[PDB]
C-alpha cells in the first residue's frame, strides 16, 4: 500500500502563470499633433502592458 | 523405517503445503 503514488493527481494545485490581472494596462497615449487645429498626425501609442 | 520414509514424504508435503498457502494468500494481498 506505497499509495500517494496515485495520488488522483497533482494536475495541479495550478498557481500558474496565466494571469492578465497581472492587469491589461492599455497605456493609450493618443499623440494628436494638430497644425493651427487641423489633426496632420494621431500618433496613438497603445503601450499593452501586461503588469 | 520404511513407513517412515513415506511419512517424511508426506511432512515434505506439509513443509510443500505451508509454501502454497504462503504462495496463494499472497496472490490475494495486493498492490497500490
Amino acid at each position: 500500500p506505497n499509495f500517494s503514488s496515485l495520488n488522483l493527481r497533482e494536475t495541479n494545485l495550478d498557481s500558474l502563470p496565466l494571469v492578465d490581472t497581472h492587469s491589461k494596462r492599455t497605456l493609450l497615449i493618443k499623440t494628436v499633433e494638430t497644425r493651427d487645429g487641423q489633426v496632420i498626425n494621431e500618433t496613438s501609442q497603445h503601450h499593452d502592458d501586461l503588469e | 523405517q520404511d513407513l517412515l520414509n513415506v511419512k517424511m514424504a508426506l511432512d515434505i508435503e506439509i513443509a510443500t503445503y505451508r509454501k502454497l498457502l504462503e504462495g496463494e494468500e499472497s496472490r490475494i494481498s495486493l498492490p497500490l
